[PDB]
């Protein structure tokens, strides 16, 4: 039985024609206190997978160490560690999913919500979710926390079903993600302006973008709003 | 305090014919008032012409199906590739569920297939392992909506022969695969209308002596 | 824990530790069991190199396992106590779960199983004891006599003997005991048992113990004078 | 001394090979498999005439569809039978069905090599496991303390095994009736036994799909012994 | 549940309903609440359903092992005590089982044992167990005599379940009848309350509280 | 001589005699052959019987849908090791959703056999194994020895008179390696290979045992009338 | 491994004897003789100290005779260190029984349990047996005055008069000669000393080489008293019987 | 369970124990014997938590019977009661204690005296001329304080007991379906069939 102390908010993601995009802000909240501002919540595994984590940061750091150790262990006695027997997104996910469900079954959970984004060896897009309860699901768009409530509605307008994935380019997909991050900054009280974004493409590979900022914000209409009713 | 259980919604439905059996389930997955996925299958082919679904808390559902699939695998290893009969599968599942009697799998389980005489068979379980063979069973969130409709249309309950003064009951007969699928589709569309956790899509797995076939139909997405 | 495999096979296919445990039984004082038409009698030798004994308090050779079953033995005395204790505990455990006292066959099968376990368990030697288990099943009037040995094999006997010079008394019983017509009465059965011991014992004074078991938990041990009367009667008929 | 789980220079386990010598000293046990059933027969071999021979239990039921005959240090067989019975009943509990004869034999043979420095030595007893199931029909298995088991059409174990096995080689064919098999076991037992064969020192049993595993009465076996003697004199 | 079993001149009658509940939801109307342990032993089920189904099935496995080891069918007393000792080990853990071990042996004769998840074990001639036990008792007690015929005893058992099926909201579906003699148990059919109620009402003239 | 009482003792020339005596049990075992192309891998095994009344000891065991082995020596030891492989293959599937690499399978068997050769009380395994499989890097054939030594090969054979088949495969190396997309011809080469180890006896219908795994072929075993084609 | 150095203490000889038990008895046969004699109105325990030195403190010494409880005592023959292990166990076992039943432990029950402990060391554990033989002298309300003996095998028996340790063969013959059933304590005291005086390997039996004890009902009305004799009391009883 | 009484008179101990077994709103049985013979001259009655009562009584019974066989001797009532007390004293500090109260009536053959011991589930032992467990004592103790004499006969003890049962049947809320009465004396244990 835990209570989460230092926490990270939404992680959002979606599929597009050639791959997947995932994003998450760089904040480590301590309740209402916006304590830490240099926190990276997207963690790449190899050159074909990115794990995005929300929830407790101490538990996130533990999961970082597990993934780091998984890469080391996979390399042992493996001549094809950087080829046919490299770590796939589906392997990395199933490992975490197993851990998350085991920990909840021992009544000592890792207080996190996790999204594993990547591209498989045959080119197929991989995007799947897992959380502290060991619940797993997949969808063209996935999001945690406030992202589930505010990002998914916006991302589903672009990709509403499977057949919309080939019709969606990386330019359109990234634009939707960046827009969603802005909306979350408007409306989530435990979010920050600074964030990281990652693209995993079957052709161009892993592109990790750091120190992005929310921009083109509408605040000008605030000056006209006076009082709460009769002012 | 940490609560180890959750509710992932959805609903499932199994019907048995003369030489076939169907196991249907909606593809929606939810938590609270949010949709997690519009297509997340929870009806699985487990081998040996046995289809299975464990609806309720998905983490427990997946864990159970995973363990049973593994039970089928080791049954082959330990008993010279012998086919696991549907009745034997049912008893095995009881022990899996009752093994966690004091920390239960929060799921209503249904399996379907053919018995050893080639006739359609549906078995259904409570969360802790009590089971029973039936012609008909709905499970999950909308079970309370669908089940009485099945009693009426599959087992012809409360239906009498016209003009017999409510003395002669409507005779029991097997339904064709065409007629069964009609009832499944109408059952789910009706459930989708009145239950918020049911919708998005319908996936049916049909089991005959020839194998396991699939059919998919759209459901309302609101 | 001490793990050594003490009981093991030899090239010729023998387990010497089990066979040497039989030699300890062969050294032990003679014990005999004879079952009649409505009773079983257990006879036991007591060596007479021990005078100044206190027979009130000295452990008796025949032991009650329950009110309806008895156990005599030949071999190591200290070892026998362990088997008797276990048997007595199992007797009470059976009454507690099955709500019925043990059958003589069941009690024998248990004791035999304990003996067998000590022949293929690590760190232990076999029991240097063979037992004669006799009695009557609950609500039954058919007499029961069983034998066990260090190896763990057990079997039913119309009459049997174990211990030192047992092959002599077995020879006697083999020609004197009729299967078609067992000792019809208690007196006949006791006499045949005393006769068989008199082939081996020495004197019929404080050397022979006799215990009679009858149906429905009716067990009694004979005193010196009672046994001495059989000894006096047999010797007078012998001089012929 | 030397280790219990030691290999000889020829590549065999000393203790396993020595236990096989103990089995050769044991009383004879014969099994024959037909399309109408499997027959099991044993030599009782009472050490003394005072011993009540009907208490000699060398043929044993494991389940309704599986029977077992033994030879060697027969005290060692008790825990093997207990395990077999539990395995059979446990499988019925878990799977609501009868357990395959082969699967049962394999479970018993898993105990065999669980010895060393687990129990202190191998078993000094060989088993003939006979049964029926829906898949592979009537079956006969020979289970050794090596952990190995062979299926047989017919098999003899014990002191008169090599002589009896050679006799079974000539006599067995795939069209044997149950009655023919019963007489054949009695015939071959009488040949290898020291004392003269009768209903008190030899025991018969069989397993059929319809009636399951049955140990024959001394009255039933006696008639088969009488039927056997008449048929040999008839030519 | 409503289950009963009573001893009489012609052996033992055993009668049970077939309803399964999950709160006020009717989970099933066709459940088997009698388990046939062997040709001479029956077990009734009341309370938690997996608990009953699992442990009474396990129970049959233990009794099979007894007759293999002892070459003799297990006694009703020993049978009921295996179960009572089992549930006693689980006492406090939350098992829910109201059971009746009914059967015949030579040494005992016809015997009934009540065993529950509290550890209570009682030999007796008449018992009713379950949510509707009181409704069954009311009819059964007021009509019971030792000298009932096999035909009358079968009917009284059937009628007592029907009574409880009617009044108890957590009982119903159908009636399963059994008769235990010196030759073993004999099944006397499944009787749907849907037809049985009106058949009994008309023929018997009872159930005048209901609109005919 | 004085240094063969147990596995924990070295000889003066640095030999482990108990391991060598375990190796001797393999030479007494019946012959079995292994070979592969680039698409398929084949096991051929000569089964042995006690006499004409007995069955023929089954030599081939399935480990997973994509992996299995043949045995030579103590069969119970093969059962223990094969069971361990089944578990390890199964652990890889449940936890990582990953088919176990045939190379890792060999490494795991090596390490299991080794522990038995360095500790007091225990004994070495008394069996040799030929493992075949098809994984992400194509077809594979391994040779396990109970000393711990595992070796990857194009083809090989173990058991009594295995030198005959091993010589044949050494000659035929260039031919059978290029039997791609043709199961029956690769088996024919394996059946011809095992024939070089035969003396007085010939291959009959209930004597021969064949197994195959490949690109679009799960690990399956052929016995009885199914191998009559190849005689 | 370690198999090489195992003596295998709990095995049978080809003749069916326990090597270590037999060799422990051989050890005990060299220990100072201890005699127990049971009379109708009490029990005597006499024991010869092992070759005494003149500078040994005699009055504050305990080698042979030990008190188990108020009603039971033992005479020791063998390794004293081994005996003290068993004595402390026996003392505890007596108190466990008293705590459980609120009654003093019956003599046989105490003897059986101590004998069962010895038995265990001959059947399992791979350890050497205890090189000790006891003479138990005690009283309870069931059997009255009782004498027992136990030895390394774990076998025990009851006696009217018995010796353990050295020269038991000669000692038992002398006891068997002069013992009779209607004997009193004071007579048994004299018999015990006379027997030691003849069987002793020493030149002459003196007070400083003896331990002595009696268990009488010589207290006031229906109760038992244990008297472990002081040096001066042994000196007086030795003069009173005319040995010195 | 509920009503168990005990009365020690000149030459015997008399135990009376209610016959009802109730669960919920149903009397499941009206002929229940709430006692076990521990030895020929020692009887133990019991009352308390369902299941625990019989399980405890039979467990003690097995132990005393085992002792009897081992020593070929009957333990005194005092000795049995002390054994029982210690078992309950262990129990109370266990994970799940036996919730059982007992009366032990016995005849000491060595002293030629009847003895009655009252022991509750905590392991609280007292020797008494008369005893009771549960709510019964709130009526019977004062009644016996008045009517009991130490030199009474067995017949006088039974009449004294009838006076207790009558009072309980008059003033107790629950129907306990009468009592089974048993007498313990020099000749052993016997049941009064007509009470
Ligand atoms: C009548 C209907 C009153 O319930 C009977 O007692 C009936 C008996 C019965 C026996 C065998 C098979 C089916 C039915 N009992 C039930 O139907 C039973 C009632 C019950 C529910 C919960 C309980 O808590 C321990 C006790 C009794 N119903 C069930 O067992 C239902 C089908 N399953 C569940 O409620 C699942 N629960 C069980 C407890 O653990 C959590 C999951
Ligand atoms: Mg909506």
């Amino acid at each position: 039985t835990q209570q989460p102390i230092v926490t990270g908010t939404s992680v959002i993601s979606m599929k597009y024609d050639n791959g997947v995009i995932i994003a998450a802000d760089n904040l480590g909240s301590y309740g209402s206190l916006l304590r830490f501002n240099g926190v990276e919540r997207l963690i790449p595994v190899g050159d074909n997978t990115v794990v995005g984590i929300s929830g407790d940061i101490s538990d996130m750091q533990h999961i970082e160490r597990l993934l780091k150790d998984l890469v080391t262990e996979n390399a042992y006695d493996n001549p094809l560690a950087d080829a046919e027997e490299a770590l796939e997104p589906s392997y990395i996910f199933e490992y975490l999913a197993t851990v998350m469900y085991q920990r909840r079954s021992k009544m000592n959970p890792l207080w996190n919500a996790i999204i594993v984004a990547g591209v498989q060896s045959n080119g197929d897009q991989f995007l799947r979710y897992v959380n502290l309860l060991g619940v797993t699901y997949s969808s063209p768009t996935l999001a945690t926390g406030f992202g589930a409530h505010m990002a998914n509605p916006l991302l589903r307008k672009v990709v509403d079903r499977e057949s919309d994935i080939p019709k969606t380019t990386v330019q359109v997909a990234e634009e939707a993600i960046v827009n969603a991050m802005r909306v979350l900054y408007y409306r989530d009280a435990r979010s920050s302006r600074n964030f990281s974004l990652a693209i995993i493409d079957k052709n161009t590979g892993l592109t990790f973008k750091k120190n992005l900022q929310v921009e083109n914000m509408k605040w000008d209409f605030a000056k006209d709003i006076k009082g709460y009713g009769t002012q | 305090q940490f609560n180890p259980y959750g509710d992932n919604g959805g609903t499932i439905l199994g019907i048995a014919g003369e030489d076939f059996a169907v196991l249907a389930g909606d593809t929606r997955n939810i938590t609270d008032y949010s949709i997690n996925s519009r297509y997340e299958p929870k009806v699985f082919d487990c081998g040996d012409n046995i289809v299975m679904s464990a609806n309720g808390f998905a983490a427990d559902g997946d864990a159970l199906v995973k363990r049973f699939k593994n039970s089928v695998k080791w049954y082959h290893f330990d008993h010279n590739d012998k086919k696991l009969s549907i009745n034997s599968a049912a008893r095995n599942i009881q022990h899996l569920l009752y093994g966690k009697r004091f920390f239960p799998y929060y799921v209503h389980t249904i399996i379907a297939g053919l018995d050893e005489d080639g006739k359609g068979a549906v078995y259904s379980f409570d969360p802790v392992g009590s089971y029973e063979r039936e012609q008909c069973r709905a499970g999950g969130a909308a079970a309370s909506l669908i089940m009485p409709f099945l009693d009426n249309q599959v087992n012809f309950k409360n239906q009498y022969e016209p003009g017999t003064n409510g003395k002669v009951k409507k005779p029991l007969k097997y339904l064709s695969v065409e007629e069964v699928i009609k009832l499944v589709r109408d059952s789910f569309t009706s459930a989708t209308e009145r239950h918020i956790q049911v919708g998005d899509g319908l996936e049916i797995l049909i089991v005959t002596k020839d194998g396991v076939r699939k059919e998919f139909y759209e459901l309302k997405r609101d | 824990g001490y793990d050594r495999a003490l009981s093991i096979f030899s090239p010729d296919g023998h387990i010497f530790q089990v066979e040497y445990a039989l030699e300890a039984v062969k050294r032990g004082t003679c014990a005999v069991g004879v079952k009649g038409k409505n009773c079983v009698v257990l006879g036991c030798e007591r060596r007479s190199t021990l005078k100044l004994q206190d027979t009130r308090i000295t452990p008796s050779k025949v032991s009650k396992i329950d009110s309806h079953v008895v156990l005599s033995f030949s071999g190591l005395n200290a070892d026998s106590r362990i088997l008797i204790e276990k048997a007595r505990v199992e007797a009470q455990s059976h009454r507690l779960t099955l709500e019925d006292p043990v059958t003589v066959e069941y009690l024998t099968r248990y004791v035999a199983g304990v003996q067998q376990r000590y022949t293929q368990s690590g760190g232990v030697r076999p029991f240097g004891v063979s037992t004669l288990i006799a009695g009557f099943d609950p609500r039954d009037d058919e007499p029961k006599l069983y034998q066990t040995e260090p190896s763990g094999i057990y079997s039913s006997w119309s009459a049997q003997t174990i211990g030192r010079n047992s092959k002599t008394v077995r020879e006697f019983l083999e020609k004197n005991y009729d299967r078609k017509e067992p000792p019809a009465t208690v007196e006949e059965c006791v006499k045949l048992t005393v006769r068989s011991l008199l082939e081996v014992v020495q004197t019929g004074a404080k050397n022979i113990e006799i215990t009679v078991v009858k149906p429905d938990s009716d067990i009694v041990a004979l005193s010196s004078e009672e046994i001495n009367q059989y000894v006096t009667q047999i010797e007078q008929e012998k001089q012929e | 001394d030397r280790g219990v789980s030691t290999f000889s220079p020829e590549g065999r386990l000393f203790q396993v090979e020595y236990s096989l010598e103990a089995i050769k000293l044991g009383s004879t046990a014969i099994g024959i498999a037909t399309k109408e059933g499997v027959v099991l027969g044993v030599e009782k071999r009472a050490t003394s005439p005072l011993l009540e021979s009907d208490s000699i239990e060398k043929i044993v039921e494991i389940d309704r569809h599986i029977g077992c005959a033994m030879s060697g240090l027969t005290a060692d067989a008790r825990s093997m039978i207990e395990h077999a019975r539990t395995a059979a009943v446990t499988h019925n509990l878990y799977y609501d069905e009868d357990i395959n004869v082969e699967s049962l034999t394999q479970s018993v043979c898993d105990l065999a090599l669980r010895f060393g420095e687990l129990m202190s030595r191998p078993f000094g007893v060989a088993l003939l496991i006979a049964g029926h199931d829906a898949d592979d029909g009537y079956q006969l298995f020979h289970a050794e303390p090596s952990g190995t088991f062979y299926r047989y059409n017919a098999k003899a174990i014990g002191s008169g095994s090599e002589g009896a096995q050679a006799e079974l080689l000539n006599e067995w064919h795939s069209s044997l009736t149950l009655k023919e098999a019963e007489l054949l076991v009695l015939k071959i037992l009488k040949q290898v036994m020291e004392e003269k064969l009768d209903e008190n020192n030899a025991q018969l049993s069989c397993i059929t799909k319809q009636d399951g595993f049955k140990i024959y009465d001394n009255e039933k076996t006696a008639e088969l012994i009488k039927e056997l003697k008449e048929k040999e004199a008839a030519e | 549940t409503t289950t009963l079993a009573f001893r009489f001149q012609g052996g033992i009658i055993v009668a049970v309903d077939s309803r399964a509940t999950a709160g006020n939801w009717v989970a099933s109307q066709t459940v088997k609440k009698v388990i046939e342990i062997n040709p001479f032993l029956l077990g009734t089920m009341a309370g938690g359903a997996a608990d009953c189904q699992f442990w009474e099935t396990w129970l049959g496995s233990q009794f099979r092992l007894h007759e293999l080891r002892e070459k003799e069918r297990i006694s009703v007393a020993a049978a009921s005590k295996i179960l009572s000792n089992l549930v006693y080990q689980y006492k406090g853990a939350g098992l829910s089982m109201g059971t009746m071990i009914c059967g015949y042996t030579r040494k005992e004769g016809p015997t009934i044992y009540y065993v529950d998840s509290d550890g209570t074990r009682l030999k007796g001639d008449i018992f009713c167990v379950g949510s509707g036990q009181t409704f069954a008792y009311g009819v059964l007690d007021s009509n019971y005599k030792w000298d009932l015929s096999v035909e009358d005893a079968l009917y009284l058992g059937k009628r007592s379940i029907l009574a409880a099926a009617h009044r108890d909201a957590y009982s119903g579906g159908s009636v399963n009848l059994y008769h235990v003699t010196e030759d073993g148990w004999i099944y006397h059919g499944n009787h749907d309350v849907g037809e049985l109620f009106w058949k009994v009402k008309e023929e018997e003239g009872s159930f005048n509280n209901v609109i005919g | 001589n004085n240094y063969d009482g147990d596995t924990v003792t070295f000889s003066p020339t640095g030999r482990l005699f108990q391991v060598e005596y375990a190796l001797e049990a393999i030479k007494q075992g019946s012959v079995t052959v292994g070979l592969r192309s680039n698409t398929h891998a084949v096991l051929v095994a000569l089964k042995r019987n006690a006499d004409e009344l007995s069955s023929y000891q089954k030599k081939i065991i399935k480990c997973d849908e994509h992996m299995g082995l043949s045995l030579a020596g103590l069969a119970p030891d093969a059962r223990v090791l094969s069971n361990y492989l089944r578990q390890q293959c199964n652990y890889s599937s449940l936890v990582f959703n990953r088919k176990l690499a045939v190379e890792r399978a060999g490494h795991l068997l090596c390490d299991k056999a080794q522990k038995n050769t360095q500790s007091y009380g225990g004994r070495p395994y008394g069996v040799g194994l030929l493992i075949i499989g098809y994984d992400k890097s194509g077809a594979h054939l391994l040779e396990f020895q109970p000393s711990g030594n595992v070796t990857e090969l194009y083809g090989t054979a173990i058991g009594a008179r295995s030198q005959g088949a091993k010589t044949y495969l050494e000659r035929t190396l260039d031919t059978f390696i290029k039997i791609d997309g043709n199961p029956d011809e690769l088996i024919k080469a394996g059946v011809e290979a095992i024939s070089q180890s035969l003396r007085d006896e010939s291959l009959t219908v209930d004597n021969l045992s064949i197994a195959i795994v490949g690109k679009d072929t799960p690990f399956t075993i052929y016995d009885g009338e199914a191998v009559a084609k190849y005689i | 491994g370690s198999r090489r150095y195992d003596s295998r203490t709990t095995i049978f000889s080809p003749e069916g004897r326990l090597y270590q038990v037999e060799y422990a008895l051989e050890s005990i046969s060299h220990a100072g003789t201890a005699i127990g004699i049971m009379a109708s109105d009490g029990i005597v325990l006499a024991a010869e100290r092992k070759v005494t030195s003149t500078l040994l403190e005699q009055d504050t010494s305990t080698e042979k005779l030990y008190k188990l409880n108020d009603k039971i005592a033992v005479a020791v023959a063998g390794l004293t260190a081994d005996a003290e292990i068993l004595i402390n166990t026996a003392r505890i076992h007596a108190q466990n029984y008293l705590k459980t039943y609120n009654e003093d432990i019956p003599v046989e029950i105490l003897v059986r349990r101590l004998s069962d402990i010895k038995q265990g060391y001959t059947q399992h554990g791979g350890l050497r047996p205890f090189g000790v033989s006891f003479i138990y002298a005690g009283y309870d309300d069931r059997y009255g005055y009782q004498l027992y003996t136990s030895n390394p095998s774990g076998n025990y028996t009851g006696w009217k008069a018995i010796s353990v340790g050295a020269n038991t063969s000669a000692a038992q013959t002398l006891l068997q000669m002069d013992y009779k059933d209607d004997m009193k304590v004071d007579d048994a005291i004299e018999l015990a000393l006379k027997t030691l005086s003849k069987t002793t390997d020493s030149s002459a039996l003196t007070y400083d080489r003896l331990e002595f004890a009696t268990i009488r009902k010589g207290a006031n009305d229906g109760e038992v008293y244990q008297k472990i004799f002081k040096p001066q009391e042994i000196k007086d009883i030795l003069v009173k019987t005319g040995i010195t | 369970m509920d009503i168990i009484l005990g009365i020690r008179v000149q030459d015997s101990v008399i135990l009376a124990s209610s016959k009802a077994v109730t669960r919920g709103i149903s009397v499941l049985k009206d002929s229940d014997d709430k006692t076990r013979q521990l030895s020929p001259h020692t009887l133990m009655s019991f009352a308390g938590e369902a299941g625990d009562t019989v399980q405890f009584a039979e467990y003690i019974q097995a132990n005393i019977q085992l002792y009897s066989i081992r020593e070929d001797y009957e333990l005194s009532p005092q000795a049995v009661s002390s054994f029982v007390r210690q078992e309950l004293a262990k129990s109370i500090r266990s994970r799940r204690p036996y919730q059982v109260n007992v009366l032990i009536g016995g005849y000491d053959k060595k002293k030629n005296k009847p003895e009655l011991y009252q022991i509750d589930y905590l392991g609280t032992k007292v020797e008494l001329p008369y005893g009771a467990h549960g709510y019964s004592g709130f009526y019977t103790f004062s009644l016996l304080d008045h009517h009991y004499r130490p030199d009474m006969t067995t017949e006088e003890g039974l009449d004294l007991l009838k006076l207790c049962v009558q009072e309980l049947e008059k003033r107790m809320p629950m129907d306990f379906k009468g009592v089974i009465v048993k007498i313990v004396d020099k000749d052993g244990i016997r049941q009064v069939d007509d009470f």
